[PDB]
């Protein structure tokens, strides 16, 4: 029994299960910064299940096997290629942005599928808020163009108006010489032709705007380098905080199972991302599309629906 | 076959759409008049039903 | 709202709907289209945003005017005659402010205007319920008094909305307008052969009904609204498009699909009663409405339009939620033709 | 039994008035059928005369029907008096 | 109503051509009043006087349209002096269709309104002649 | 998703059809049977 | 027919042509249904009255409960418009067109 | 026609008693196949839109739509029969209980009957 209006009407109130100890938090920092390390440490120190970030393959991960399939299947876009030629002539930047967003959106929805669905809370690296920086960030270095941005905000407007946004935001401050020297000590081949104004304009673009909106509706925890380390003193700020000026507090049993009946079906989540406006960036001629379609068939199993594959080897079709 | 079986096989479904062409012409007939007049169990548009009224004293001799 | 709220309203509707078919008293059959026209506003409002509300406020004052003349001329028939069971009207005065109030109701030329309106602003599932189950209490009011009717009225009537469907169809681009002056336009072609037969009547308003309820299922699953937005279809699910271009096809008076049997049938009924000049220049006229159905058939299947890349992901996952009905109302709206002289059921 | 008399005596303190008005109005939906008085009260309102008794026509097959209001043939409200 | 249609029909068609076109003329007058008044409705253009040149303007076009028609058709049954002929009334079409070409001032809309109104009138002659039903009463 | 063949919702099915189609051999018969009778036919 | 019937039914037009003619404050055209409602009322009263249909003096009451109940619905949708745009001008509704 | 004031009509009845005064459609009607291969399109258009093996992914559910259609089919077919039944019985009542609208022709034989000849030239 799926969950549906039935389910809720006999037994299925998701009011019971949150107890004051849901509370999703997204941790957002700069590019290669200690986030990840710290958002994996609070996870664990309250109990709540902490996602990863959302790459060019999450989606693959959640739909079959957690296998990720090809490069032209899923994304057709390369965060190497970007960081190489970020002026690309083919629109890589866009391409990659845009599948970035709509992962991250995908992940968001199941973030929220599952804290209605069980009551435990999750914990999220940069979330679809936030993601915006990366955006404004590629704009003013010129990697992309106006209506660029204006498709984005269309998508993103449509797309956000409908999901609740996090009870805490917890920011990690790196200065950008600190940074630099972080991803020289990486060692990823690419990193390094990341431009200093590039990483520039992300800082300022995340203090500038994503700061006060998520300040005048949420809570904010900016964190320094050193003082993120201990998490322990993270863990009792979160505890000591009380969300009172959100929209959490002002959903009822009612408002809840719509969102519910929203985050899942993923159809619909993603229904708006692939609105009817022909940008050279993500527009796919006929004759493309047909070709991709068709060698996306052929995958094992993705020919059928999930339980009617008979290479990948499930049993009794004809009685299902 | 025989040229007999086709000359009869025509024979018979002659008869039958003639057969058909004249009830259909009949009915048709029929219909008409039977809209203009209304004394036949087509178009009976329905009257008041009379076991409604109430056949009592009521008060008042004169109904 | 919540499921029980909109599962009492459903059945709120359908109550009224059914007082009004069951009925043999004019009262009764008013009450039975208030309350009608009480729950079905909260169906359009169950999304809410300002579209919905205006559609909403615009449906609410075409039905409560046309209650209003409806009452009106019950009073005007019970005055010229004290009968209140629903038969002979006994008046003109009182049979055409009648007739205009069931034209009021079902969305007829030259009162259409609010149709494509209220389709455009409320939603998907609450178009498909207007468009389909509110038609059943009016016509079947009309059937009820097809012998008092004037001809001369009903059948201008008739032949305006299908002029006004026909001609409005070609330019509209977004789905349920088209659907809405697609609603006009079978509402004129089926209102144009009550004086003659009320049986073709009924027999068009359920061919009707399957062919609309299955277009807007199939709208419905592939959530598109715009002509765009159906064009995009055909890179996740070629036979919802195939599907759709059959039923269009279908929708289009094209023989030998289901849709082409209430044109013809009809059409030989106006044939018995020597009105020949009529039911050519409604086959002309539904011509239009082919052509439109075509455009969109080309859009939609016919041709494969430019997509776009994040649809890459929608192929991944599958259509959760599955609407039951949907293969039968495709397979009785486009292969029923060989059946046809089950119209003698009298459905 | 034990829990719904712990919730009755719960709602007698805090809410009297919403049981008051709950077990006045159950009251008046159950006793009517239960009091033997109700035929009375019908079989009063039907003799009450509002309109004009009309005779009927004799035809010496009426044994029933006085001839007189005097007669003691007829419905009598002696029953009525004694209430 | 349709008082004007029989005042239109009482009079024989080889005669009396002055009162053809009178009836002919307070036709197309009422026609253009009721064409002037659902245009006001449905697009007020800007203020009264607008307005009331608009409606002028709308039924003496209709006004001249029906008088040519009548006229026109009337003096080619006399002169021919063959009645119950649909072409006079595809000449009395034309004609109208030539003066609501010059009232537009172009001649692609006077030539497409003389064929097509031409041949509407000579489908009319032909329905009166062998009595067509246009709203054809329920016989079965 | 992982799914295995509901044997609840297979067996409801095969029973309404059988039992349909026992139903209306049985109706056919008793059909036929009374305008048999009814003609005057067997 | 007595010149009491024809003066109700004529104010009942007046009514209907003043519900028609919508110059503005969708209020106005509430209180023209309301005015049609109260002459079908009075008309109707006087019509059961004077042929001493006795059981038909339900139909007016009724009558009167269902309209009103419609005229609290359609306030509610005034109410909501206002909400929207802060006043009731029936020009504002113009987002849906044909 | 109109028969739905037809006298001594029960207002909800699918088939009256006097229908079964008629022969029953044989189970072996093409309009009865005619409705068992509409249930088997509808079943393969059922397994195509959940996107399934349309020729063997439910057998019960190819069974099951089969059935039911033929079921309705064949309850459909006898009302047809039975409403036809009513119309032919009716006609020839009304045409024997009103012989003067219905006159006999005078036979004529084409031998006495002069029909103007159209030469083709
Ligand atoms: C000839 C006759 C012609 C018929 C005219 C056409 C009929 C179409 C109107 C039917 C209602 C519309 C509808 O169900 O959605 C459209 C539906 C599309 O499904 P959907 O888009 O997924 O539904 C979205 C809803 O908004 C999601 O709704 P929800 O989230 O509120 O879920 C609540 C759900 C679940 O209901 C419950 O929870 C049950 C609880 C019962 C409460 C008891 C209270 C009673 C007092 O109940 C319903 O959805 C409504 C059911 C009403 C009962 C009707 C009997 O299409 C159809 O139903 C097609 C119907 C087939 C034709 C009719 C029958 C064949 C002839
Ligand atoms: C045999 C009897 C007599 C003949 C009868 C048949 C003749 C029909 C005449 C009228 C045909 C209507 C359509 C024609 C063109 C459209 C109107 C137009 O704007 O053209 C202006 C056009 C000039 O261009 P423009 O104005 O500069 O362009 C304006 C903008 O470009 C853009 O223009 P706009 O945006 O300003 O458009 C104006 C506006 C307004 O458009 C209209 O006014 C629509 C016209 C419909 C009424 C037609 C009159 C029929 C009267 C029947 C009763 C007759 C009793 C006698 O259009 C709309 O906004 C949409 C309207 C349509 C939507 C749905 C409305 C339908 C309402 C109901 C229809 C009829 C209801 C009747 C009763 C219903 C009861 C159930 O040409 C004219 O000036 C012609 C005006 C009238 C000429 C009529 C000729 C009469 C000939 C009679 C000969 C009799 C011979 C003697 C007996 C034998
Ligand atoms: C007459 C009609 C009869 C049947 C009516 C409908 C029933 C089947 C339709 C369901 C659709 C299934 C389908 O798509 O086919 C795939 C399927 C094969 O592919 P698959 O790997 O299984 O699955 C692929 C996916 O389905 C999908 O594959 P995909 O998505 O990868 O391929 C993409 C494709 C997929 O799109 C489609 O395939 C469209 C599906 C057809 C539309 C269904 C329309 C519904 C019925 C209306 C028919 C109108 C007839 C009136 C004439 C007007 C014509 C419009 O879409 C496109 O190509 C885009 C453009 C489409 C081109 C233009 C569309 C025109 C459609 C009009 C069709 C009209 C004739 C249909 C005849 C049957 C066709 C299957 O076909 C079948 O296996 C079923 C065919 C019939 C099976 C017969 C087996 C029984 C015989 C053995 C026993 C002997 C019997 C005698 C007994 C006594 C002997 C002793
Ligand atoms: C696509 C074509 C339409 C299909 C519609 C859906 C099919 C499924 C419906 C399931 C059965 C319908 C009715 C259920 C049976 C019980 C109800 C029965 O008692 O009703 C009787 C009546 O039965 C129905 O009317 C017949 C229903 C059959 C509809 C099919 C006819 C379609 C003809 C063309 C398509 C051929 C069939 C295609 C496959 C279905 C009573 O008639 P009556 O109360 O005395 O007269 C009322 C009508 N009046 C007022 C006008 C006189
Ligand atoms: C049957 C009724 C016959 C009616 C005859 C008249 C129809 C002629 C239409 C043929 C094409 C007309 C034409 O030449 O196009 C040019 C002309 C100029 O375009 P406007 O933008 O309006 O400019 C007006 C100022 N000059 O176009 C028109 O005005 C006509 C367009 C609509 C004509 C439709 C007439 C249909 C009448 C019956 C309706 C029912
Ligand atoms: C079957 C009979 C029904 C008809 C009779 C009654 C007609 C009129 C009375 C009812 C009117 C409407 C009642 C609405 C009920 C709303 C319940 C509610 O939500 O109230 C709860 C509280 O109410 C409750 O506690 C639940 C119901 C209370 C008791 C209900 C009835 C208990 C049993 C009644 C029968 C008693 C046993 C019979 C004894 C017979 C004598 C020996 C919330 O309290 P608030 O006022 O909102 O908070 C304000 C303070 N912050
Ligand atoms: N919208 C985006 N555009 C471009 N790159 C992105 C986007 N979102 C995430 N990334 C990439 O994801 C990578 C991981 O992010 P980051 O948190 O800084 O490193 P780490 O996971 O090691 O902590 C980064 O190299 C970043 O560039």
């Amino acid at each position: 029994l799926q969950y549906g209006p039935l389910a809720f009407v006999l037994g299925e109130r998701t009011t019971r299960k949150l107890t004051e100890t849901s509370k999703v938090i997204t941790v957002d920092g700069n590019i290669c910064s200690g986030k990840g390390r710290l958002a994996r440490e609070i996870a664990e120190k309250l109990g709540l299940r902490h996602f990863p970030e959302a790459g060019i393959h999450y989606a693959d991960s959640t739909t079959g096997d957690g296998k990720p399939l090809d490069v032209q299947l899923s994304g057709n876009c390369s965060l190497e290629k970007f960081y190489d030629d970020p002026k690309s002539n083919d629109g890589n930047s866009y391409r990659l942005q845009s599948w970035l967003y709509a992962s991250r959106l995908l992940q968001y929805a199941d973030a929220l599928e599952h804290l209605l669905s069980t009551g435990q809370g999750v914990v999220l690296e940069r979330s679809i808020y936030s993601d915006f920086v990366f955006l404004e960030a590629m704009y003013r270095q010129g990697f992309i163009r106006k209506q660029c941005v204006e498709h984005y905000n269309e998508v993103k407007k449509v797309t956000a108006c409908e999901y609740l946004p996090p009870h805490v935001v917890v920011y990690v401050d790196v200065p950008v010489p600190e940074i630099q020297s972080r991803i020289q000590k990486k060692g990823n081949p690419h990193e390094m032709k990341i431009t200093a104004a590039y990483l520039q304009d992300i800082e300022n673009a995340y203090k500038k705007t994503f700061l006060p909106e998520m300040s005048e509706k949420c809570e904010v925890l900016q964190y320094s380098a050193r003082e993120a380390e201990d998490a322990e003193k993270v863990v009792e700020d979160i505890e000591y905080l009380k969300c009172d000026k959100g929209p959490w507090p002002d959903q009822d049993d009612r408002t809840f199972h719509r969102l519910r009946m929203l985050v899942q079906n993923k159809l619909e989540v993603l229904n708006y991302t692939t609105i009817p406006v022909y940008l050279p960036e993500i527009t796919i001629g006929a004759h493309q599309s047909d070709r991709v379609f068709q060698k996306f068939t052929e995958l094992p199993g993705r020919k059928y629906s999930p339980g009617y594959n008979e290479d990948v080897g499930d049993k009794w079709i004809w009685l299902k | 076959d025989g040229p007999e079986k086709n000359y009869e096989k025509t024979m018979a479904i002659l008869q039958i759409e003639a057969e058909k062409a004249e009830l259909r012409l009949k009915e048709l007939e029929v219909r008409r008049l039977m809209r203009a007049r209304g004394d036949g169990p087509w178009y009976q548009y329905p009257t008041i039903d009379k076991a409604l009224i109430d056949h009592s004293p009521k008060t008042t001799p004169d109904n | 709202m919540n499921p029980i709220i909109y599962t009492t309203l459903i059945m709120t509707v359908m109550s009224g709907t059914m007082l009004v078919m069951i009925s043999s008293h004019w009262l009764l059959i008013w009450i039975g289209f208030e309350m009608n026209l009480l729950a079905m506003i909260p169906v359009l409002m169950k999304n809410f945003n300002p579209r919905a509300t205006e559609a909403a406020t615009k449906y609410f004052l075409t039905q409560a005017t046309a209650s209003m003349m409806l009452m009106m001329a019950i009073i005007i028939n019970l005055l010229y005659s004290g009968q209140w069971t629903i038969t002979k009207m006994f008046n003109p005065v009182a049979m055409t402010m009648m007739t205009m109030a069931l034209a009021m109701k079902l969305g007829l030329s030259p009162f259409h205007f609010w149709v494509p309106e209220v389709t455009q602003g409320i939603s998907l599932q609450a178009g498909l319920l207007l468009l389909t189950w509110q038609k059943l209490a009016p016509l079947s009011v009309l059937c009820q008094i097809s012998q008092s009717i004037n001809p001369n009225l009903m059948l201008t009537m008739a032949m305006l909305s299908i002029l006004i469907g026909g001609w409005g169809g070609l330019n509209q681009t977004q789905l349920r307008k088209i659907m809405a002056y697609s609603s006009i336009a079978h509402m004129g072609w089926m209102t144009a052969v009550l004086p003659y037969n009320t049986t073709m009547t009924i027999l068009n308003l359920l061919i009707y009904i399957t062919m609309t309820l299955a277009m807007f299922m199939l709208l419905i699953h592939s959530s598109a609204t715009t002509t765009l937005s159906l064009s995009h279809t055909w890179n996740k699910m070629p036979v919802i498009t195939s599907l759709m271009m059959v039923t269009l096809l279908s929708m289009g008076g094209l023989p030998p699909l289901s849709g082409f049997m209430p044109k013809w049938m009809i059409i030989q009924e106006m044939t018995k009663n020597e009105s020949i000049i009529m039911p050519t220049l409604m086959a002309m006229t539904a011509l239009l409405n082919l052509y439109f159905y075509m455009r969109l058939a080309y859009s939609s299947s016919l041709t494969m339009f430019p997509s776009t890349n994040n649809m890459k992901m929608k192929w991944q996952f599958e259509h959760t939620k599955q609407m039951k009905l949907l293969p039968t109302m495709i397979v009785l709206s486009t292969l029923v033709l060989p059946m046809t002289p089950a119209l003698s059921s009298l459905n | 039994a034990g829990r719904i008399a712990s919730f009755l005596k719960n709602a007698w303190a805090k809410e009297p008035v919403l049981v008051a008005s709950f077990a006045i109005g159950g009251l008046a939906i159950i006793l009517p059928s239960l009091s033997p008085y109700t035929n009375y009260a019908i079989r009063i309102n039907r003799a009450t005369p509002y309109n004009y008794p009309v005779p009927l026509r004799d035809d010496g097959n009426m044994p029933d029907v006085p001839s007189h209001p005097q007669d003691p043939q007829g419905p009598s409200l002696e029953w009525l008096k004694n209430l | 109503a349709k008082t004007l249609l029989h005042k239109y029909s009482d009079i024989p068609e080889g005669t009396e051509c002055h009162r053809k076109a009178y009836a002919s003329t307070s036709i197309g007058g009422a026609t253009g009043l009721i064409v002037s008044a659902y245009s006001i409705a449905l697009k007020p253009p800007a203020s009264f006087l607008e307005g009331v040149a608009r409606t002028g303007r709308y039924t003496f076009t209709s006004a001249a349209i029906g008088a040519i028609f009548g006229l026109t058709s009337c003096i080619s049954a006399q002169v021919r002096e063959k009645p119950d002929d649909p072409l006079n009334y595809f000449i009395g079409g034309c004609a109208g269709g030539l003066t609501l070409g010059a009232r537009t001032r172009s001649y692609g809309i006077g030539a497409a309104a003389c064929a097509y109104m031409g041949l509407t009138a000579a489908l009319v002659k032909m329905g009166q002649l062998e009595g067509w039903q246009v709203f054809a009463e329920p016989k079965v | 998703p992982h799914g295995s063949p509901d044997w609840l919702k297979v067996g409801l099915t095969l029973g309404t059809s059988v039992f349909l189609w026992i139903y209306l051999i049985k109706q056919h018969k008793e059909d036929v049977l009374e305008y048999k009778r009814r003609n005057g036919l067997e | 027919m007595p010149l009491v019937y024809m003066n109700i039914i004529m104010a009942f037009a007046i009514a209907l042509a003043g519900l028609l003619m919508y110059r503005s404050h969708l209020m106005s055209s509430l209180l023209c249904l309301e005015g049609m409602m109260l002459s079908l009322f009075i008309m109707s009263t006087l019509i059961i009255l004077n042929t001493h249909f006795t059981l038909a003096n339900m139909m007016p009451i009724i009558l009167l409960v269902f309209a009103a109940c419609e005229a609290a619905l359609g306030l509610s949708l005034l109410v909501m418009v206002s909400n929207t745009y802060g006043t009731d001008y029936v020009q504002n509704l113009n987002l849906l067109q044909c | 026609t109109m028969m739905s004031g037809r006298p001594g009509r029960v207002p909800l009845q699918f088939l009256p008693n006097e229908a079964r005064s008629l022969p029953p459609p044989k189970l072996t009607d093409p309009r009865l196949v005619y409705m068992g291969f509409l249930g088997y399109c509808s079943g393969l258009i059922d397994n195509a839109i959940r996107r399934r093996p349309v020729v063997s992914a439910g057998l019960h559910r190819q069974l099951l739509y089969v059935t039911s259609f033929v079921f309705f089919g064949y309850y459909l077919l006898k009302r047809q029969d039975y409403m036809y039944a009513l119309r032919d019985h009716d006609m020839f009542a009304y045409v024997k209980s009103h012989p003067e609208d219905f006159p006999e022709k005078d036979k004529k034989t084409y031998g006495e009957i002069l029909e103007e000849f159209h030469p083709v030239r």
